[PDB]
């Protein structure tokens, strides 16, 4: 009796639209909730989380443990560049599967800033000095000691702490960026010999943290690059 | 009367009952990494002067390409990735009560330049000499990269007559002989790459043609001065 | 200020529509084979197995969709003028009779949820709860469903959500028919606990977690190179 | 449940409805408005800016500047007439390719006065009278500087002032008129020839203007006359 | 009193329903070429062209009504007898998986919109929000995307609005079928910004702003001439 119109766009079947669905089985009392530790309602809660990065990407090592543990050569040239990685989380193929770069490739834009930890892994007598050097987008890598300490830096001693957290600030010219392919680099260089009492024959390493801060974000879900399939797997 | 203005270590001179052109009525200001301000870059940056002739046609300047080499914001454009500023432009021109002639000098927000081949694109020395002003043509334009720079069609196929619609001023040597326009930032973007993005373009189109009695200079000097405003950089910080 | 983590919410992560299965049934037949079937599982399809596969618990309603189209097929009938095809989706709960023919008993269906749709209108829909005796689905399992036999590995009867059968309710025409039906799979109210890491290793089976070993990322000339 | 009706009128798609679309893009975040300065709500603000008026449209003028530009010569006879043109902002080639032109033809209907600047660009020792005299529709142009000035019109004094700011009053008998093809007239009449210092050469110039005033409003939008595409450029 | 302005707004002005683009697909066909598609663009259409370009930047939510109909073609095929047809247009966000096939893997489209119409309803309609990275979409742009190209200039890719993809569900019959889409294109929610001239030279090509110069208006006898 009601009069109604046609109002374009009924009748279909939009995959992206929130109506309710008839119950198959109604009158059905499911199970009540139970307590279960470990409640997460969003994905930066996993994004927020230390993962080691894998820095030693060479060839032949990506398939072993060594690809997290970053070598301090007992003996180098001073001013030597003991790593360095873009700051690209979701396309360097450093951060790109750590946990922070997985949440990003599910996703097409984002922003924040990136938590990155350096942790030495030497022993407790062992003493020296790094220079862990950002360089902001599109300023380039630094190629000596010296253009690195020019910028922004830090002093990390190892005789004072085994530890160094530095928060990546977020430089960009919009709100979000895409995930895909600047960023910034990261670059550690021996301001001074690992100095030991002098027995030891192995070298010390480093491991590498990334996680992101309380200000982080992503906006268009889609699918992932990573997971492929032919067909059904069943 | 007569009033003296200085920024930083320039000083210029100005008639009291100038009148100013302020953009679209906005004053150019800051975004209120943490954007780092630049004091020192506000000075008066004046350009070569253009010689206005009988015969001469337009010119224009497109300023982050302008003040691209201009000593400091120079530097600044070549050191910061982001950058941000409003320009005061001041355009004087020196004539006596026996010269003749009307100017339309308007600043062009984002004004995109045709080529004189059509299927081509425009190279950046065409569309932008920096502080040498370019020059418009009486006729077509002819160049496998050149602009199409037909005074008529102001290089941007629209018509000359209605380039008023942007923030202009009119310089008739009868009545005045010079033009402050004081453009704020203007973009889609709260900060943008200043080394590849003009963000707007001054042209000075005479649209009466310059005229002088026998034995007057034949020629009138056209001055372009440029006084950055609220420049401000990306940051460098953190690590 | 602080920019929104709406969209990145577990329930906007999940909850959103994909196609997970899709079959095609005759109108007619030599045996009863005429009808599609498929098991309600979440481990066939990768990109919704990874993301569910992120959590180890899960407690979500199903919500189905189905896209039910049909083809005429060949020639050899003339004057087919068939009218409208009547298709019926009848859902199985856990523990519920199971067709073996088209014409089964089972089709009857005193207790099994089925939608009859009629083509030309919207898509069929229908909403099948948590339905598990359990507390939560289980991603995982470290444990056996009989201690005593190795193959009951990982296997738990909790997970199990019953199935969807498709069939024709009338041929309309003596000539061939083909029905796709494309079904459409959308978790509703998702509450996920115990965060896990991302699956690296390709998947292998639907019913395991067994992998060939993979790298941990992709590879770098050198630990100090920039491209 | 609910009884409704076919409601004549319903699954058809009018062009010009306003009926909510859905989302094909919901639960994604825009980016927030910027503070742009330049925002304009109407195209009147458009019209109501003064833009220049080429009046020289004689043959080989149309593409040099010179065809904004009204020639005054050096000596002529004095009721002499300097220029003419009809009041068809919409219809005349003089008024129809400027700004309040190019406002009018994307519309059909429109009403309101016409601002009409007339500039002298020449020198600041010139001094001359004109005749700006304005014909009501359907008088027709006057063909004497006695006609022009029993009517309607100003001595625009050069010496005096170097501008004269003539407001077309309305004069319709409908509250609309069709942009399209009577409207009046401005003619410019040689009170006296311009004196100088007798020692100049070249002629002096006029710039005109059009601007809309603030009672001006267009009712029916339509395609403008002036841009045409024989397919997709692309 | 004052005449009202209503229409004369920006929004009034440029919230015109207009036709911007139409394609024919088949049902039918060699390759997997049997499906129509459209970038996003607002320079295709000279009459929307020059209406948006009249400012240099505008914000505007894109909604986008398809009217699709459907053909039989020639003859060879009898007792075609074919079912409703249903079709899928699917939108294709900015930096989303584009399909080079009918049945290309991104028309699964887990995350690309989509809308399924079955013929003889309402046309589809689906609205694209403001998608830029930027606060703006910008009509012209005064530089380079990369300022060592010169072919990059005037191009930025903050005005990319994805793609749109159209093909048939189902094929219905054996014989030839081709659908005309014709999209029709609708800003919402207009905000725009620093007004520009009207375009006064016909424009050449859609991604740039060349231009054969033009006479500023039609001339005339005499500059005292009244006809």
């Amino acid at each position: 009796g009601l009069p109604t119109m046609l109002t374009p766009g009924s009748n279909q079947f939009l995959t992206s639209d929130d109506f309710q669905s008839p119950s198959a089985m109604p009158q059905f009392d499911v199970t009540p909730e139970m307590d279960i530790p470990g409640q997460v309602n969003n994905l930066m809660e996993i994004a927020e989380v230390d993962s080691v990065v894998p820095v030693n990407n060479t060839e032949g090592k990506v398939l072993s443990i060594e690809s997290y543990q970053i070598p301090v050569q007992s003996n180098s040239t001073n001013g030597s560049q003991v790593f360095g990685f873009p700051l690209m989380p979701g396309a360097s193929s450093v951060l790109n599967r750590t946990l922070l770069g997985e949440i990003l490739n599910y996703y097409t834009h984002w922003s924040g800033s990136i938590k990155l930890t350096f942790m030495f892994c030497g022993s407790a007598m062992a003493t020296g000095k790094f220079l862990l050097a950002y360089s902001p987008p599109g300023a380039g890598a630094p190629t000596t000691r010296k253009e690195a300490m020019l910028g922004t830096h830090v002093i990390w001693d190892v005789g004072l702490q085994s530890s160094c957290v530095l928060c990546i600030p977020w430089i960009s010219q919009t709100h979000y960026r895409y995930v895909v392919v600047a960023g910034g680099y990261i670059t550690c260089w021996y301001q001074t010999n690992i100095v030991v009492p002098a027995d030891t024959q192995s070298d010390c390493k480093i491991l590498c943290f990334v996680s992101a801060c309380n200000d982080f974000s992503v906006r268009m879900l889609k699918d992932t690059p990573f997971i492929k399939q032919d067909n059904f797997y069943q | 009367r007569v009033r003296s203005i200085t920024l930083g270590n320039s000083t210029i001179t100005t008639q009291e009952c100038a009148n100013v052109v302020v953009g679209y009525g906005v004053w150019p200001t800051y975004l209120n990494q943490p954007t780092q301000p630049d004091v020192a870059t506000c000075r008066f940056y004046t350009l070569e002067s253009v010689m206005w002739q009988q015969s001469s046609p337009g010119w224009w300047w497109k300023f982050p390409d302008a003040l691209s080499n201009m000593g400091l914001f120079g530097q600044n454009m070549q050191y910061h990735y982001l950058g941000r500023a409003g320009y005061t432009v001041h355009v004087q021109c020196n004539a006596s009560k026996f010269h003749q002639g009307c100017l339309l000098v308007v600043c062009v927000p984002e004004a995109e330049m045709g080529c004189a081949t059509l299927a081509n694109k425009p190279d950046q020395k065409s569309l932008s000499n920096g502080e040498t002003a370019n020059m418009f043509e009486s006729q077509n334009s002819t160049g496998q990269t050149a602009v199409q720079a037909n005074v008529i069609n102001a290089g941007m196929g629209v018509g000359v007559g209605n380039l008023t619609i942007f923030p202009h001023q009119w310089i008739n040597l009868r009545t005045n002989n010079s033009a402050t326009i004081v453009m704020p930032y203007i973009n889609s973007v709260p900060m943008d790459n200043m080394f590849r993005h003009n963000n707007f373009t001054l042209m000075i189109i005479p649209f009466a043609p310059l005229s002088y009695s026998t034995g007057a200079t034949t020629y009138v000097p056209i001055t372009v001065t440029v006084a950055p405003m609220c420049a401000e950089y990306n940051g460098l910080r953190l690590a | 200020n602080y920019h929104s983590r709406s969209e990145s919410t577990v329930e906007n992560f999940l909850c959103r529509s994909a196609c997970v299965f899709y079959t095609t049934y005759r109108n007619h037949g030599t045996d009863g084979d005429n009808f599609g079937y498929w098991v309600i599982n979440t481990r066939q399809v990768a990109q919704l197995r990874r993301k569910l596969e992120m959590f180890t618990y899960a407690r979500f309603d199903l919500e189905l969709t189905f896209v039910i189209t049909s083809t005429q097929e060949q020639s050899t009938i003339q004057g087919q003028d068939s009218p409208v095809l009547t298709h019926q989706i009848m859902y199985v709960p856990p523990g519920g009779p199971v067709p073996t023919k088209v014409n089964s008993y089972s089709w009857q269906t005193s207790t099994n949820p089925s939608v009859f749709w009629t083509e030309g209108s919207a898509p069929p829909r229908m909403s099948i709860p948590f339905i598990s005796i359990g507390n939560a689905y289980s991603m995982f399992y470290d444990g056996w469903a009989k201690f005593d036999k190795q193959g009951t590995y990982g296997i738990n009867t909790l997970n199990n959500m019953g199935t969807l059968y498709m069939r024709h309710v009338n041929d309309g025409s003596p000539g061939p028919i083909v029905s796709t039906v494309r079904i459409y799979f959308k978790p509703k109210h998702v509450k996920t606990w115990v965060p896990r890491p991302p699956r690296l290793c390709q998947y292998q089976k639907a019913g395991n977690v067994n992998f060939e070993p993979t790298g941990v990322t992709e590879s770098r000339t050198d630990i100090t190179t920039m491209q």
